């Protein structure tokens, strides 16, 4: 009953951070109080705009 | 008595009568028209009320 719209695969060819999970832990306090802008927005997204496909900026 | 008593005084019954004579009519068709559409005031079938809705932010945001 209708189309379920997913984004080309084009969008999807982001830069990814390619660190250890034990990297992101260390520095993680250090890391979030000074990018909380951008966090803040993309999680604002996902909470408001409920749905993945919204937030892919 | 007069005959005048018992000829008024059935008129009043034959009125009392015809009047509950044709709710009872009523009442039947009443009761099966709202029992089958729902939207009337009785019948109302209990349901579940919306204030039991939890509308916090869950720890999803796929909610």
């Amino acid at each position: 009953p209708g189309i379920v719209e997913l984004p080309t695969l084009e969008d999807l060819k982001v830069q990814e951070v390619k660190v250890s999970s034990s990297v992101l832990k260390a520095a993680a306090h250090h890391y979030g109080a000074q990018c909380d802008k951008p966090n803040k927005e993309f999680m604002l997204c996902r909470w408001e705009e409920k749905d993945p496909r919204r937030c892919l900026e | 008595d007069g005959p005048e008593k018992n000829y008024e005084k059935t008129m009043a019954i034959l009125q009392i009568e015809a009047e509950k004579a044709e709710l009872r009519l009523k009442e039947l068709e009443v009761r099966r028209l709202m029992r089958a559409r729902g939207d009337g005031p009785w019948y109302q079938y209990p349901t579940i009320d919306k204030a039991l809705i939890d509308h916090s932010p869950k720890t999803t945001p796929d909610n």
